[PDB]
RNA sequence: AACUAAUCCUAGCCCUAGCCCUACACAAAUAUAAUUAUACUAUUAUAUAAAUCAAAACAUUUAUCCUACUAAAAGUAUUGGAGA
């Protein structure tokens, strides 16, 4: 006679049964019985200074939009690198053993905000 | 070895074709169990001296069991294989 | 999206693999963070990504009822269009 | 509706395409070949005509084998190509008697075996008949050499093999170091067999063995775009130069 | 005695009989969920 | 209207494609190829040579006419 | 002199022909009592299909089931409690 349909939650069984609502852990649970809360496993909020600031929530109707234009790998590398890169050609100062001079990582490792595995949240 | 023998016929297949089987191709009769057939000898050539067969460079008929268990396992013997036949006998006729 | 696909040249930022389920079936599996690694993990080594033998009939009745879906629907289209260009 | 192709060209389909049509070609002929192993269970026929008793006309034969059952066991061992024989039999050898169910099993010993290629001792489990077969080859290292895979029957066997074949392609000095004098000989005595080192590295493997290996071999960490577009920008400008 | 209540509820009798584990534990309970997967169940288990 | 052309029988040898899978295989049989010099003479190009016994094949032959 | 009712046409489906496939579906969660962000505790199909049934009972036997190109040779040679 029990329902198979309905989502199985702690509301439901006897008391031993227990799970979570999917909220993060923000610390740990010793011997003795004792939670020991981390601070730093618990999130901070990164909120800038809004005061002088020039934009709003809405825009005007007047305001012309732009055609769409998606940024891609090649757009970026042309905009920020290629400049330096076609200089220091010319002067014939290049060399491929150091493109970190222009901003070339080797590895990810040792930098606090690693692009991949990702490291940080949104 | 256990050798067996259909029962019942199987109709032929062609040139390129398998038969198929039915049940009643499973039906067997034995035809020979090789295990119960007489026993043979195995022939080997003598590299070192060996007591009551020979000395060196002999061929010797002796009884399977003795020669894998006694003479190649312990390295007194090799098989008379025709190069190992060649070899032997150049070396008794030099000597 | 960019920055990454220039120092890193990866297309998506969280690892993963494509595995096949106790089920027959394949399946993008996204991976986990851990402390320890994946050969001492007792909890981890329980998951099978593997499929025995007697899933292969299971694998045939898939494909065959897909195929059938497929020809009902194609079927289907080529009946309006007689209904379109009598009207029209 | 119908299949495009019939059942059993399906196996042939699946290694001509994906990653199995990658897989080097005369590996795949070693698994799209089938040859039947020779007659262990059953007497063959001797001729292809034979005059029937009863109406004394000549008439076409066939030899149609004996299936076999293989347990798992047989592929840690070297058995040679025996198994076990499932199958019935008639109460009191007449026909009008009941039919019994019967199987017929292989006497199985243990025993140890020396291979001077590889210069090591093996204890396996083994047959009588395997015993004969290595006597009529003239060494262990010969029988494992001279057998095809479908008599040699046993995975063991093919890793013997392919062990033993890489060891003579490589002349590995690793083989009685200090004496080579004795190296040589032993060498030489197997020279009709030698084959290229790259053809003795695939013998014997499984399809899913043969497959993580290729995944292995093409396994690549990708490249950062950075470094591709900075030689497209290197190539178009040194050539602008000129 | 009168009959017809033989349905005592239990839920952890109920999930460990006929739940998602125990279904995977053997080869044939593997094959009960395929079954219900083809015919198209909505619910695969307990 | 204007009825379409009336149905012909395809003229001139014939060669399967070996590698294809669905082929026949009846059609790859030497008895085959044999029979496309028969129809089209040597238009074919089967080499003439081939159509008698090869020394191997006739040695067979010799053997079996003298035991029946 | 009317209540209860009745009239309707398209939603889709069926059998063939043709053709392999490359469909493997944002984020997050799930093999733990699935859908619970992290260690405890390891993980693994199957020896020969049987019986009903026909033989007017039943005990050897019983097409397909247990697939290998169409048309013919031919229901012929052969097998069978020589009988179904
Ligand atoms: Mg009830
Ligand atoms: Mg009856």
């Amino acid at each position: 006679g029990a329902d198979r349909m309905s989502k199985w939650t702690s509301k439901r069984g006897p008391r031993t049964f227990t799970k979570s609502r999917g909220a993060k852990k923000t610390g740990i649970y010793t011997s003795d019985r004792k939670f020991v809360q981390i601070k730093e496993m618990v999130p901070e909020f990164v909120v800038p200074d809004l005061t002088g600031f020039k934009l709003k929530p809405y825009v005007n109707y007047r305001a012309p939009a732009g055609i769409d234009t998606p940024l891609t790998a090649k757009a970026l590398f042309q905009e920020t690198v290629a400049p330096a890169i076609e200089k220091d050609f010319k002067e014939g100062t290049f060399d491929a053993n150091n493109l970190e001079k222009y901003g070339f990582e080797p590895t990810q490792e040792g930098k606090l905000f690693q692009l991949y595995p990702k490291n940080f949240p949104r | 070895t256990v050798i067996v023998e259909r029962w019942w016929k199987v109709p032929l297949a062609g040139e390129g074709r398998k038969p198929h089987l039915h049940r009643r191709h499973r039906v067997y009769k034995l035809v020979e169990d090789t295990k119960h057939r007489p026993k043979d000898n195995l022939e080997l050539i003598l590299t070192q001296s060996v007591d009551e067969i020979g000395v060196r460079g002999d061929l010797v008929s002796v009884k399977k069991s003795v020669g894998r268990n006694k003479l190649l396992s312990q390295g007194l013997a090799v098989y008379a294989s025709p190069e190992n036949r060649k070899l032997f006998e150049e070396e008794k006729s030099l000597r | 999206d960019a920055l990454r696909l220039l120092q890193t040249g990866q297309e998506k930022p969280r690892p993963g693999a494509w595995r096949r389920d106790i089920f027959g079936r394949i399946v993008w599996h996204k991976f986990k963070q851990w402390p320890i690694p994946w050969y001492l993990n007792k909890r981890y080594n329980r998951r099978r990504f593997f499929a025995m033998p007697y899933v292969d009939r299971f694998i045939r009745l898939r494909i065959e009822k897909h195929a059938r879906i497929e020809a009902r629907k194609r079927s289907l289209q080529k009946k309006k269009e007689k209904i379109l260009h009598a009207k029209f | 509706p119908l299949h495009r192709y019939p059942v059993h060209l399906w196996q042939k389909l699946r290694l001509r395409q994906g990653i199995c049509a990658r897989l080097p070609a005369h590996f795949l002929r070693s698994l799209e070949e089938e040859r039947t192993p020779t007659p262990v269970h059953y007497k063959p026929h001797g001729t292809k005509f034979k005059i029937n008793p009863k109406n004394g006309q000549r008439e076409r034969v066939e030899d149609v084998p004996i299936p076999v059952h293989y347990p798992p066991e047989s592929q840690q061992g070297l058995w040679g190509g025996e198994g076990l024989i499932l199958g019935y039999r008639y109460a009191n050898n007449d026909k009008l008697s009941k039919r019994v169910k019967k199987v017929w099993k292989p006497q199985l010993f243990t025993r140890e075996l020396y291979s001077e290629i590889l210069d090591k001792k093996f204890t396996v489990t083994v047959t009588m008949r395997t015993l004969d077969l290595i006597d009529e080859a003239y060494g262990f290292d010969f029988y494992i050499l001279k057998t095809p895979k479908e008599d040699l029957g046993s995975k063991f066997g093919m890793d013997l093999k392919r062990g033993m074949l890489l060891r003579l392609a490589r002349q590995d000095p690793h083989l009685h170091p200090e004496n080579p004098e004795r190296r040589a000989a032993i060498y030489d005595k197997y020279r009709s067999f030698v084959i290229p080192e790259a053809e003795a590295e695939w013998v014997g493997l499984t399809l899913e063995e043969a497959l993580e290996k290729q995944r292995l071999l093409e396994e690549k960490d990708p490249v950062p775009l950075f470094k591709v577009y900075v030689e497209e920008l290197v190539q178009r400008l040194q050539e602008q130069v000129l | 005695r009168a009959r017809g209540n033989e349905y005592q509820p239990s839920n952890i009798k109920r999930k460990h009989k006929h739940g998602w584990v125990r279904r995977l534990s053997t080869p044939a309970g593997v094959q009960v969920i395929l079954r219900r997967m083809l015919k198209g169940r909505k619910s695969l288990s307990h | 209207y204007r009825a379409p052309p009336p149905p012909r029988r395809r003229p001139g040898p014939h060669s399967p494609d070996p590698e294809n899978l669905l082929t026949p295989r009846w059609q790859l049989t030497p008895r085959y190829v044999a029979k496309q010099f028969g129809r089209h003479g040597a238009i074919s190009g089967v080499p003439p040579a081939s159509l008698w016994p090869t020394p191997e094949q006739l040695r067979e032959l010799e053997a079996e006419e003298q035991e029946w």
